[PDB]
RNA sequence: GGCCUGCU
RNA sequence: AGUAGAAACAAGGCC
């Protein structure tokens, strides 16, 4: 109901009507990236400079109807002045902390299921067992190794269709996945995330990260396993070796 | 006793303590005003290194151009751009012979990419010179403006959605009698053929800031949008070629560079017997970009693309053809001050052609006098050579050809050489039975380099025995030695957001521990200092302290409200649980089991009004410009929390005549959000097609209302309401 | 903490030479009548007025700082004080 | 033939078919019979779908015209007439909502009763072959297929015909209308067989027009056209052309190697001129501290109250008077500013609660001291052209200045220990791995070594001052603000303490660019008399403000106590980089830990404890008149920390240039000392490159002097 | 005096 | 004045 209604409201005004009519689907990306905002050259300097202002961050308009304009002593939490090239409003950082102490609460039980990679890292480290540190010269030789320890033996494009069919089943188009490994992955990640309401985009991004294999060139000495490379900073050094066995093994 | 750190080198070798010689703890030099002086100096220097060439006047642009190719051979060691066509063609032929099938294959993959590439690939670029407004703007904005102007003028082949078609339209625009542009102060202005040619062939010049390692400032250039597609295709070909060359090091990272350097030094020295001596030259090329003539790149590519479809050759040749006629905008201008009357003034650079020379000092006066003959419509012709490393990969190809030309099969002498080339820098390992052989080999290498328009900087170069050398701030001494002073500037808060900054800092510490041999105790100290600076920057202190800030009240009440205070994030005033073992874990997941369910739910709430995600590309990618290197992007692990807000924008557009761009931004974003709600996959996979917005949106409204009734909330009343509302918007689009 | 004892002052002719010493148990300063106290030499660093004419040396073994003054002029007439890092000597007269 | 589609069919269908024509990219002028055939297919699709509605039952309600109501459901909903992307969108949506099977090709319609697809195709040939043809094109299909053909016959599997027969009579009447209208036209010479499935195209990228002429002007000097040059390149083969030009090229083009021996390198020449002055934003060696001995932590507390309490701890105030003038400014303004600061400090002391941040009055005194309303007004060139004085901004090499001995002593005392701990580090996760324990022990050793160091005190001073200045500039852009210099330490006894060096008055700070300058005036207490090294205080104005009595065995000194007052300035970049001075600790201690690890790779054991306690090994860390002096590892730590701190304090382009061009020569000298037969092509050029960076910065000149001393001691 | 902006 | 260094800041524009 609503969606077509703001569609009609947009088409009511002449300029947006022209934008909707003359613009083709292919140009979607271009106009979406059409912005006057330059990409910052020195982010640290301005982050240290903007945070000294009042209302340094930006938030959706809806914040004006969930968080009061001021806190107990009267420190303002949000302003009604919109951003430069968006309908979002500039708000103070307190509106963040406020949201974490009296804002609406939900059931975050499914975030562990979504962010599978990070929670698997935590579980692997929690059950790890350290050993003695041995001091001897390490011959670090540079090798190509896979960093992602949960890659399902799929490439970027190869798993992209799987991700769409898992999250966006209707926009798949011609592709119907042939490999049965992809079939089982789709089934599992479909039944597992059937009602998760985090965001389609973040779900797709994390599925891409988990399933897609990624490789990088690093100086290693021993190890060479996927689980042993994520902790390469902790097990191998310039003149010391720290024996380690992740919780998985 | 007087303390002197440098004397420490009397016991510790120079490379084992080279980090002490990198003052990367202070503010790097910045330029303050116009870069016009540097632009003029660079143009004059590029034109006078090729003075002995031949002059001509282009019949289309009417600008004077200098061709030094096949000019007189140099008779001195000064820089020279007199490259010889036959010599470079022979070098490329030998490169092909030593690597058969390189050019044909690379051309095949490049042909595939060119004929399947899309227009949107041009949006994935940093600032570009929009000619519609004569100023630098984001790549997407400039592309959109140029497409709009083309469509208004009648060039609508780009509607096919293909980059090749966009380039076809671009070339067709060159043969138009009169184009029309828009200006706000809206006014429609008409550009004749020559003016549009110069506007499409021109470059915008700026001054490079945050450049560490030299006393003087330099100038850099940014091209337009008409020529970036050809550049993209040419660089794709050059990258595909260099990926097949082990002597190149430009298309790889740092660790790969070190590995290849070690391999080449071991190969050269180990194969050398006791009788052969080995010497390493740590060479830098003086005026690398100013001495590389685009015509020679045209020759190299047309030799590479031999026995290929003529359309491929034409599309790959268009780029150097435009660079050979490239023009450069002088710059921002010049600012004058009058102390007697106590005032200041800012004259644009376009007045340099006619403005009197009484206001300029002797140096600038002479520079303007020398560059005036080349001024055409406020921009100077820069045919002789490249401006700033636009063809990095082709230059690397030429250098690799030079390196391979001494494989002992072409030297025809006992001496021989090899090494690694990365544009403007090289390491050359030369072996010969005696010092005379080494001298002859280096002399012939230098002479051959001078025949290709490449000069070796004698002041910044030195030769020693193999085993010790330098390459791009990587010091090799019987094995590469860590520096850690190049990455020091990256140890602070990045400046993206709270969660992003935390993750980026911990990940940078981890990486520099893995690669740059950062010590454990040093890493712990870095973690402590980073946490201190992070808390002091975001006004998020431990919460149990009495440090009054603008955010210390809400943080303190959250602290007193929470029961398990060990689960609070550092952003919310909680303890830091990070350590050397936890540097690869996001903060949210490390504290997940310690958080109270109420605070956990409030933090990671999808309905939060702070989190905003635009595209799959910008989810967890942060662009950090590294010190002493080109802009780079990093993947940082982070959980989407309420702290993932995006900061405020500039907001200074409101005082400029270009104020309508914000309204267009808002309307485009509203339409894009509506489309995304209609097409959820709009962000992850960019939609493709040739239909218009409202058609897809209305038709999908039809179908989705239908099916969501066939099972879902909709009802006949609502379904029919949607159907007739779709009809209403249909008849509205009719009129 | 340190005590400073000067020696070798007195009366000398134009163009002459004189040798001051300071025993510490570091530099030389001078004050002319009606003028401020100026640095002569420290240990090396030297005032422009005395460069190539006066030479300061230091023996760490015996904590002693000799000042050799050659090519003396009427403008070098002053009370000369030893200093150690600030501790000052009593001052020794030099009259050219 | 196109005249037929001009005449008969309605607009809607003709433009739908025209967009379907554009879909796959073939042109309509070459073969139009496909257009007519597929538009008739689309027409039968409509006429079969429309006029057919359903209500809550099955048994479709058929109405010749849809009446106004909610009962406008369509019996058959069309697939084709849409783009491929949307056709597959509808296919997938139907499959996911109907739970049916996804076909591999494009259907034409969907129906509810039987909950499935219809692929309508009316071909010229008879049905009973085309049916099974398209059937074997589609794999294992449950979608029912139904086709007509011009003769008037119908067929289908299951003997199934899904709706009314009068509609099918309609279809075949339409069909024979088509047929015996072409009868009047006469198209069957090709109508039965006009499409055979042609798909081919050649990509054409032709250079022509102006862009061709440009190609003719981008060739070597003796070429006339791109065609000729490409022909020459294709016909070119290597025939020893590099050798000919190498032989013909003049022999003066050479890269002769000049041997580098012990006697080759000469000392770097230093510039001569007036002595070098002080550039720091605060006093480093001559600072004085007024303290309270409070238990508050670094950030804990309120600045103004702490400053006032510290200042009340000192007795002996005198009416201030000029001691050493600025020599270029108006010292009475500085005097009046100091008295104004004191008066307003008392004014705060009187009132109820000390404000967290105070704003000062904008008197003419600080208007001059902060440089207000001095920027020339910006105007247009067309209005100021006849002014003779109008010229460029002064752009020349900075003034030349010779090195002085004060920077050496300042660095010497910047590496000395202190009676306080100036670093209070944060918390870290409890160490769980033995390597973490080793790291923590190492870190504790270095903290014990460097905390009691003047370099750490300077780090904290700079960080706090720059943080406060940046925050005040960003918050109080317009109005002058008072900020007391505060630094909190911990005594040997363990009691925490605060220290007040002085005050900073920040002025207008409307900073837009990263290079825009915010001016402030800094006042700092000290005891060092400025009458002994005046050249070091060229830009300072120093007053006499009181007398101090520190307990000494020589009765009690009762020393004078002066106020160094000056006008200084910074910028956003400088403030940001000065507030990250803590990474000097990193740099230094990373270097020391690299030393320790490198040495411990030799002996298979951690070597930190004996390095820090036994102090047997020592490194050359300075030269005394007797000779080179070596110190323990802790002294090396402090020396490197001081070097990094001074790099961060006296940063400048000169420093970067000298560092690079002297690291080059240092590497060459190291190669010489390693017996690696180093050689150079132009050493004079390198020397000139190094010597052009030394202009007036005290730090870079001191570094150059150190480099000369290192060369003198090396090369032996 | 009143209001706008701080990488456009 | 001051910062800074091959050109700039020491507020800008709009009424």
């Amino acid at each position: 109901m609503e969606r077509i209604k703001e569609l009609r409201d947009l088409m009511s005004q002449s300029r947006t009507r022209e934008i909707l009519t003359k613009t083709t689907v292919d140009h979607m990306a271009i106009i979406k990236k059409y912005t006057s905002g330059r990409q910052e050259k020195n982010p640290a300097l301005r982050m240290k400079w903007m945070m000294a202002m009042k209302y340094p961050i930006t938030a959706d308009k809806r914040i004006m109807e969930m968080i009061p304009e001021r806190n107990e002593q009267g420190q303002t939490l949000w302003s009604k002045t919109n951003d430069a090239g968006s309908d979002r409003v500039m708000v103070s950082p307190l509106a963040v902390t406020w949201w974490n102490r009296n804002g609406p609460t939900t059931s975050a039980v499914h975030y562990p299921k979504i962010y599978k990679t990070y929670f698997e890292k935590v579980e692997r480290l929690k059950h790890g067992t350290f050993g003695p540190v041995h001091f001897r010269n390490q011959v670090k030789i540079r090798r190509r190794v896979d960093i992602n320890p949960g890659h399902a033996d799929l490439s970027a494009k190869e798993a992209q269709d799987v991700i769409m069919e898992v999250v966006f089943p209707n926009e798949v188009g011609a592709r119907i996945l042939t490999s049965e490994s992809q079939l089982t992955i789709t089934k599992e990640k479909k039944e597992e995330l059937q009602d998760c309401k985090i965001s389609p985009l973040m779900v797709a991004y994390m599925l891409e990260r988990e399933l897609v294999r990624k490789t990088r060139f690093l100086p290693v000495a021993g190890g060479t396993s996927s689980v042993y490379i994520e902790v390469l900073h902790l097990t191998q050094g310039t003149c010391w070796e720290q024996m380690y066995t992740p919780g998985g093994e | 006793m007087d303390v002197n750190p440098t004397l420490l080198f009397l016991k510790v070798p120079a490379q084992n303590a080279i980090s002490t010689t990198f003052p990367y703890t202070g503010d790097p030099p910045y330029s303050h005003g116009t870069g016009t002086g540097y632009t003029m100096d660079t143009v004059n220097r590029t034109h006078q290194y090729s003075e002995k060439g031949r002059w001509t006047t282009n019949t289309e642009t009417g600008a004077p151009q200098l061709n030094p190719i096949d000019g007189p051979l140099p008779e001195d060691n000064e820089p020279s751009g007199y490259a010889q066509t036959d010599c470079v063609l022979e070098a490329m032929a030998f490169l092909e012979e030593s690597h058969p099938g390189i050019f044909e294959n690379s051309c095949l993959e490049t042909m595939e990419v060119v004929q399947q590439t899309r227009v949107d690939k041009l949006t994935q670029g940093r600032q570009t010179y929009d000619w519609t407004l004569n100023r630098n703007q984001p790549a997407a904005t400039a592309l959109a403006n140029t497409i709009e102007v083309f469509r208004s003028n009648g060039l609508t082949a780009n509607e096919s959605g293909r980059l090749i078609d966009f380039l076809k339209d671009v070339m067709e625009s060159m043969d138009k009698e009169e184009m029309e542009i828009t200006t706000h102060f809206k006014k429609k202005q008409r550009l004749n053929k020559r003016s549009y040619l110069i506007r499409a062939l021109t470059l915008n010049t700026m001054t490079k800031d945050a450049e560490r390692g030299k006393l003087k400032r330099r100038a850099i250039a940014t091209p337009g949008m008409q020529i970036r597609g050809f550049v993209y295709f040419v660089e794709t070909l050059a990258r595909s070629i260099c990926e097949k060359l082990e002597q190149s090091g430009l298309p790889v990272g740092g660790n790969e560079k070190k590995a290849k350097l070690a391999n080449v030094v071991r190969k050269m020295m180990t194969n050398s017997q006791d009788t052969e001596l080995s010497f390493t030259i740590t060479g830098d090329n003086t005026k690398w970009n100013e001495n590389q003539n685009p015509r020679m790149f045209l020759a190299m590519i047309t030799y590479i693309t031999r026995n290929q479809p003529e359309w491929f050759r034409n599309v790959l040749s268009i780029a150097p053809i435009m660079f050979s006629n490239k023009m450069a905008r002088l710059g921002k201008g010049y600012m004058f001050e009058s102390k007697s009357m106590k005032l200041r003034t800012q004259i644009p650079a376009e007045m340099l052609a006619s403005i009197d020379l009484k206001y300029f000092n002797d140096s600038t006066r002479k520079k303007i006098e020398k560059i005036r003959p080349l001024l055409i419509d406020g921009t100077a012709s820069l045919s002789p050579g490249m401006m700033m490393g636009m063809f990095n990969m082709l230059s690397t190809v030429l250098g690799v050809s030079i390196l391979n030309l001494g494989q002992k099969r072409y030297t025809k002498t006992t001496y021989w050489w090899d090494g690694l080339q990365s544009s403007d820098d090289f390491a050359l390992i030369v072996n010969a039975p005696n010092h005379e052989g080494i001298q002859a080999g280096v002399d012939r290498f230098y002479r051959t380099c001078k025949l290709l328009g490449i000069n070796m900087s004698k002041k910044k170069s030195y030769i020693n025995r193999t085993g010790t050398f330098e390459f791009t701030s990587f010091f090799y001494r019987y094995g590469f030695v860590a520096n850690f002073s190049m990455e020091l500037p990256s140890f602070g808060v990045s400046g993206i957001n709270e969660s992003a900054d935390m993750s980026i800092g911990v990940t940078v510490i981890k990486n520099n521990m893995i690669n740059n041999d950062l010590g454990p105790a040093t890493a712990q100290m870095a973690l402590q200092l980073f946490i201190k600076d992070y808390r002091y920057t975001y006004r998020c202190h431990r919460g149990d302290t009495q440090i009054q800030t603008r955010r210390s009240f809400e943080i303190k009440k959250l602290w007193e409200q929470t029961r398990s205070k060990a689960g609070l994030l550092v952003s919310d005033g909680g303890p830091n649980l990070y350590n050397i073992r936890n540097l690869h874990i996001p903060e949210v997941c490390l504290k997940w089991e310690l958080m109270d369910e109420d605070y956990q739910g409030r933090l990671c709430n999808p309905l939060n009004p702070f989190v905003s995600h635009k595209e799959i590309e910008s989810v967890n990618n942060a662009v950090m410009m590294p010190a002493h290197g080109p802009a780079k992007n990093m993947e940082y692990d982070a959980v989407a929390t309420t702290h993932s807000w995006i900061p405020k924008r500039n907001r200074s557009i409101l005082n400029t005549s270009q104020r309508g761009i914000l309204e267009d931004e808002q309307m485009y974003q509203k339409c894009c959000n509506l489309f995304e709600k209609f097409f959820p996959s709009s962000s992850y996979r960019r939609p493709v097609g040739i239909s218009s917005m409202v058609e897809a949106m209305v038709s999908r409204a039809r179908i989705d209302a239908r099916i969501d009734f066939e099972s879902g909330r909709i009802k006949k009343e609502e379904f029919a309401e949607i159907m007739k509302i779709c009809s209403t918007i249909e008849e509205l689009r009719r009129q | 903490q340190v005590q400073l004892q000067e020696s070798g002052g007195g009366l000398v002719q134009p163009g002459g030479s004189l040798r001051l010493s300071c025993t510490a148990s570091v530099g030389w300063y001078r004050q002319i009548s009606g003028k401020e106290r100026e640095l002569v030499a420290r240990i090396t660093d030297y005032s422009d007025s005395v460069k190539g004419r006066f030479t300061i040396t230091r023996d760490n073994t015996k904590n002693t700082v000799y000042l050799q003054m050659n090519s003396l002029k009427r403008g070098d007439t002053a009370v000369y004080y030893c200093n150690a890092e600030h501790i000052w000597g009593q001052g020794t007269q030099v009259t050219v | 033939m196109e005249d037929f589609v001009r005449q008969c069919f309605n607009p809607m269908i003709v433009e739908l078919a025209e967009k379907a024509m554009k879909e796959y990219g073939e042109d309509l002028k070459i073969e139009t019979n496909k257009f007519a055939a597929i538009c008739t297919h689309l027409e039968v699709c409509f006429m079969y779908s429309d006029f057919h509605f359903i209500n809550e039952r099955g048994e479709s309600i058929i109405v010749e015209s849809g009446d106004p109501n909610a009962l406008l459901k369509h019996r058959f909903e069309i697939i084709e007439g849409r783009d491929r992307t949307m056709a597959w969108t509808v296919v997938n949506s139907i499959c996911n909502t109907t739970g049916a099977e996804k076909p591999k090709f494009l259907p034409d319609l969907y129906d509810y009763k039987e909950n499935r697809f219809i692929e309508i195709g009316v071909t010229r040939r008879e049905v009973h072959i085309y049916y099974l043809e398209k059937a074997n094109k589609i794999k294992s299909e449950k979608t029912h297929i139904h086709i007509f053909s011009f003769t008037g016959e119908e067929m289908a599997t299951k003997a199934d015909y899904t709706l009314d027969e009068e509609s099918r009579a309609r279809i075949k009447t339409r069909l024979f209308t088509i047929r015996q209208e072409m009868a009047s036209r006469g198209l069957w010479d090709s109508f039965r067989q006009s499409e055979r499935g042609e798909e081919t195209i050649e990509e054409r990228f032709e250079i022509t027009g102006t862009m061709r002429r440009l190609a003719d002007q981008s060739l070597p000097p003796n070429f006339s056209s791109l065609e000729n040059f490409r022909a020459y390149v294709d016909g070119f083969e290597p025939n020893g052309y590099i050798e000919g030009k190498l032989s013909q090229m003049s022999k003066e083009v050479n890269a002769r190697i000049e041997p580098f021996l012990k006697t080759t390198p000469r000392p770097l020449r230093l510039p001569d001129g007036p002595p070098c002055s002080q550039r720091s934003k605060f006093l480093l060696m001559d600072a004085l501290k007024l303290s309270i001995e409070d238990p508050s932590h670094e950030g804990e507390g309120i600045p103004l109250y702490d400053a006032i309490k510290c200042m009340r701890t000192f007795f002996g105030w005198k009416e201030p008077n000029v001691v050493k003038p600025h020599e270029k400014g108006i010292n009475p303004n500085y005097l009046l500013a100091w008295k104004q600061v004191l008066a307003e400090l008392q004014d705060i002391e009187n009132e109820e609660k000390i404000p967290k941040t105070k704003n000062m009055k904008k008197t003419s005194q600080l208007k001059w001291a902060l440089g207000e309303n001095m920027a020339p007004e910006k105007v247009d060139f067309d209005d100021c052209k006849d002014v003779s004085d109008l010229k460029q901004y002064d752009s020349d090499e900075p003034e030349l200045r010779s090195l002085a001995s004060w920077i050496q002593s300042e660095f010497n005392k910047a590496c000395e220990l202190t009676d306080s701990s100036w670093i209070e580090l944060d918390e870290i996760g409890e160490d769980v791995a033995p390597i973490e324990h080793i790291a923590s022990m190492r870190r504790n050793y270095f903290t014990a070594e460097v905390s009691h160091c003047r370099a750490t005190e300077y780090i904290m001073k700079g960080v706090y001052i720059n943080t406060a200045l940046l925050n005040a500039s960003c918050a109080a852009m317009d109005d002058f603000q008072l900020i007391p210099m505060i630094s909190k330490c911990r005594t040997k006894e363990g009691r925490r303490k605060t220290n007040l060096y002085g005050f900073i008055i920040k002025g207008r700070s409307h900073l837009r660019n990263d290079t825009d300058v915010v001016n402030f005036v800094s006042m700092e207490f000290s005891l060092t008399d400025p009458r002994l090294e005046p050249h070091k205080w060229e830009k300072y104005c120093v007053l006499e403000i009181g007398d101090m009595l520190l307990r000494s065995a020589i009765g009690q000194v009762s020393r004078p106590m002066f106020l160094y007052v000056r006008t200084n300035g910074t910028s956003k970049i400088k403030m940001k980089w000065g507030m990250e001075m803590r990474r000097c600790l990193l740099q230094s201690l990373q270097q020391i830990e690299s030393m320790i690890e490198a040495e411990s790779s030799v002996k298979e054991k951690d070597m930190t404890k004996e390095f820090f306690e036994n102090k047997s090994e020592t490194w050359p860390i300075g030269e005394s008149p007797k000779g080179v002096e070596e110190g323990s590892i802790g002294k090396v730590c402090r020396t490197l920390l001081a070097k990094s701190v001074f790099n961060s304090l006296y940063a400048s382009p000169q420093l970067e240039g000298f560092s690079a061009e002297s690291r080059k020569l240092l590497l060459i000298v190291q190669a010489l000392r390693d017996n690696l037969e180093p050689g150079t092509f132009d050493l004079g050029g390198l020397y000139e490159a190094i010597e052009e960076c030394l202009i007036n910065d005290p730090w870079v000149l001191l570094n150059a002097s150190w480099f000369n001393s290192f060369l003198t001691h090396a090369l032996r």
